[PDB]
């Protein structure tokens, strides 16, 4: 039989498609996570924030 | 209107007819489901038959569908005054870009 | 139960834009697709455009693509349809419905009431 | 050792509202959703209601969807679930479930005690 | 109730019962897992199997299952006096927007 | 109204490389598949690379396989087409289409206007 | 181009002409769908027919096509000084790795 | 141009186990399946294996199923072979070949170096 | 080796000499192509015909091939003093679980 | 300038006249909100809407705002003398180090 | 090498279910369909049953068509054979074998080593 | 054992359409044809129409063709005949048969019970 | 009850084509073949052609072989008929006849309409 | 022990031995990396290859690895007096809710 | 040097010339932005390009920049004899525990 990839095929998005939220998905916390700190983030973290003395 | 639906069927009170929708190889014939939707004159549509088969709960068993083939088909037996309204049989058309093809629309009214 | 009401609708000239929204209640919003489907005065139903339960995705009709946006607000329980560009063909009646899907092809439950939308000049 | 102990049912006339508790104690409640389950008086298994762990998602079955509200509080490790509108239908024992998936399914492996709620005139 | 269950199964004591739980194309053939509870009269339901084969560390080797197809079994070996509960399965069914769907319930009847 | 607009074309010695981009508007760009079609002065029309709606798979004529590369960029509506160690062979106009399929085999329903690439020495 | 067409095809205006493109059993014999182009001098490619049979809003009734074993033909009926201009055949070819093979083109040039 | 550049070959001793590899270039790996062929010296070529271009399928000789395992890395553009229970019988220069199809049969159009594997005591 | 060739085949520069290979009713003929390969001495096989008749670039307009029945041959008109080398034919045969099946291989000589 | 406002536009006295900010997706299309200032050519800027949807108990009900994605909007109907000012968009942006950012401005003329 | 191994066998009073099982190693399992063989003391060998490759078809003796299953898994190489409402006709010595193709009929090549089934009250 | 059980019949007034069906168990349904046969009351058997097991094929009577139709669904084992049209001599027993062919001619093996359909007014 | 309808004709000048369609209703097309009968006025009948049910099969008289072509279209229900350079000889009256075979001779059950072609200058 | 190692293997010095862990589709076969750690006798165990292929900078270049399906391995070339230790592939399993997974462990014996 | 980048590239005056830095799936290719920086000979690196596509007001419109997949390049057009520099990359990589990883470095000579 053919051992390649099908070039003819539909290359668009299916309109077809079930467009609900899952009910079928892992509701737990994910134990395969990185624990660590992200050495990637806005270190000059003051973009913005209320300047009044309450919220 | 990939679906083609007759414009108009009658029939007397008390006795069964038939309302059907026939499609192509590509929406019907490709082996996607059928549904059902009721409107009556004044309201938004209401969904009759889900699944070719199924039924919400507040439609009573008079009405039944059933497809086979490229064409599918809408059995109303006891006919009832209440039961003129608007049919739309509805599918899912391969050769378009829209979640949702409709047919013509048929107006079923009993001869009371 | 559920209970979708729409609004927005009135007369408007040929050229420029209108914005519908459609307020539900009585189930969760996040959790379920939205769809538009819009009725001529005398004539079928047809199927203008749907959105994702997180907007992710969007469709539309090859008639009202690039012209209208469908968009949702799920902290509101709101569904809006920017109308952009309106012409005569876009007179008629829409309808606000909630998305489901059975086994490979999609319906829809439960309806809004409708509201109508003119163009004229 | 996990436990689930419950409370909250009674005798309630229908069209007003009820809540339950179901308070945890063994294991570490943030980590895990939670499930409700029914039963009927000489009926089979019903299940109700299911809340995510950081409680983002929810969802219902088509029967209760609307009029019932299940939430959590990580911090007293306690799950609640607000039934608004009670139906004779209503009348079952109620109990929650610790969430567990599998392969591509999920399942209850800890359960409640069960509390009893009769809705009757 | 979609999964469908035979209402009583019985045997004598020492010999083996077979539990079946059968659903469609969507929940039991559309691949996913099947899982089984028993209750006894007055108690919650304690989880039986899990992943179609396997069980908890409270579950004695007696209890057994598989899944095949659109039909998944429970096998019992050496019924006891202690055997007499309500038994059952739970899957996930695709056309539906609920985690569980439950079956009808059998009662076994130990022959004593 | 779909608008396909390109740029990037201009006169390049052989052996290097240029960048073509076919920028997009009237459509939702990430629902649908592109093309690549160039035309030789006085030749006919030749395929030459096809990307997916998500970029998840390219194919490429025989020709031009190991010097091309098609990509593509969701968030800002743009086409792209690397020309790494440019022929002769390659002086064409290249037109950006818009991908469509209907039963069996796949056509380009909206075209763009074209870019002259030239390769000489 | 392994689809071939006649390399030019006049005729005079108000008559009906035809051109042809003849495939092999790999692209159009294999049940393939065949659709045209038409390119005028001065600008890109437009769409004329897909699916052998269809035609675009823009594209007047004049033009029409079809297919018969392992040749399609597109068929023109009175011509006018505007349909000056290339026409090209699209297919696919089981034999190669790409999504489209064109033809040669056709010139057609109205008598006028 | 397509690149095929094979290495892990050497001398071993019958019983135990062996790996090549295969690395490539200038096209598109995860569009094409590919073929393990080797040949005994002084002999003709006998085919060993095929994969497919997603690793579904895999095919193998009647000689060597159940010893020789073929696999494939996308992101690393290489092809294994893992050789185990290596015989005497099993010595002969290996190439992998890039499949194609042409109607009715298979062929490959771009072939390795080759990398010659010596099984002795 | 299902397919039989003849051990060597000789001639001087500039004549044409045929390279057979004969088949039986599983593979060669049940309709299945036939590929040849060229291999010189100390390289690795190379692309010669494939289809029964196509060659590709590099090959020269030399070789030739054909088919008929169950027997296939290889026509190499005008011996150079480079066409020294093994010449092998490929097909499927359907009795067997592999995707190719080779010949014995033709090795020849040009008589300089 | 990082968000984009007509230079100006114009209408009828009482029509409804349309003036959009267009950000990106760093201030609009971040999530953050977009306030309108109308500024009098003889005084200062007045706050004109907040939070997108909100106004101040001067700013009378003909004006009106809303946002969608990365672009927002504001809606003026019935245009009476006294509106011909300069409408200014604001939010704020990720990239940069301020807490404001301006748009272009609109200058709205009423053809009295 | 090629290793079918059953199991399952043993002694069953008529009128209830027992289930075999056929463990396998040496060869792609998922590249061939399968057979079932028994064999009654003292008598000749029976087809039983055959099913596909993918197991998309199963086809059954008449003797024991709609009392038995044939069913793969081709996740743990097993093939399992379902016997309801055993009669004491069945028992036999049950074999697994591969399933062979030549030119119009099939055969076996590899066979189990057989497990016996007693049927007796 | 095979069970063939007809199901539909009843009184219906001529030139209107009834469907009959035909449910089965015992068997594997897509592995075999079908046919139906009638018999008028007092008369002899008639054959009607015939089913291939994939459904590519059908096959009728003279005397009933352009006005029946049959149809098969093999995820529920059930047999359909939707009868249109129909006139006064179309009443009779109609019987479901399972397809069995010899050598140059086919058989019935097992039969339904069968349903009386009566046209009359 | 079976219709043909033929459609298509008119007058053409002599030296180039003209198409003609039958379109079938009241019976299964795909299970039949089909024949072209013409009369030129005054004359009598001729054979024109015969098409086999699925195609694979094609005559034609000695006096339009090689100008005439027949072909079907199983999916439509309609019959297809190319004349290519047309004479004066060709005027007529062109039927579609549906095939029938009794024992050693064939015939046409049912006729079409008819469809009147006129080739002059 | 949801990952399966050989309890013991062994090989003379200066040979290649190859230590293998047998997981799942859940651990291994779901796309998950693969990790070594070797414990001498009488210490803590060390970080031998993470990622599969990687090492850190006090193992030296002998060890080696890959992954392939559900299996991967460990491969120690010019085996040393100091290579007796233990040896754990540690991944993550999908089903269980803990970060690692560890092996039963091999013993490395040094044929001296 | 996680990200590779070419020792020495050369350039004649007015000629356009390119640098390229190539990374990998975890650094380039996982969506991180790429940022170019200019080392004079004798004093401290200046931001050249940064986001890819930006540029500070020093820079001049000559110097520009795109990425694409697992690589980037920096493009300078209409060279001068002042832009002999280094020429670095720089990005971050998922894997390690860094805010930045620079490259191999690019020396750029002029061929005065």
């Amino acid at each position: 039989a053919n051992p390649n990839a099908n070039p003819n095929a539909n290359p668009n998005a299916n309109p077809n498609a079930n467009p609900n939220a899952n009910p079928n998905a892992n509701p737990n916390a994910n134990p395969n996570a990185n624990p660590n700190a992200n050495p990637n983030a806005n270190p000059n973290a003051n973009p913005n924030a209320n300047p009044n003395a309450n919220p | 209107s990939v679906l083609t639906q007759p414009p108009s069927v009658s029939g007397a009170p008390g006795q069964t007819v038939t309302i059907s929708c026939t499609g192509g190889s590509s929406n019907i014939g490709a082996g996607y489901d059928v549904h059902w939707y009721q409107q009556l004159p004044g309201t938004a549509p209401k969904l009759l038959i889900y699944g070719n088969i199924n039924r919400p709960s507040g439609v009573p068993d008079r009405f039944s569908g059933s497809k086979s083939g490229t064409s599918a088909s809408l059995a109303i037996t006891g006919l009832q005054a209440e039961d003129e309204a608007d049919y739309y049989c509805q599918s899912y058309d391969r050769r378009l870009s829209g979640s949702w093809v409709f047919g013509g629309g048929t107006k079923l009214t009993v001869l009371g | 139960q559920v209970q979708l009401v729409e609004s927005g609708g009135g007369v408007v000239p040929p050229g420029r834009s209108l914005r519908l929204s459609c307020a539900t209640s009585g189930f969760t919003f996040s959790n379920y697709g939205m769809h538009w489907v819009r009725q001529a005065p005398g004539k079928g139903l047809e199927w203008v455009a749907i959105i994702w339960y997180d907007g992710s995705r969007n469709f539309y009709a090859a008639s009202v693509e690039g012209r209208f946006t469908i968009s949702r607000d799920n902290s509101k329980n709101t569904l809006y349809l920017q109308m952009n560009s309106l012409r005569v063909e876009d007179t008629a009646v829409y309808y606000c419905a909630r998305a489901a899907y059975y086994d490979t092809s999609g319906y829809g439950d439960y309806w809004g009431q409708g509201t109508l939308v003119t163009v004229s000049s």
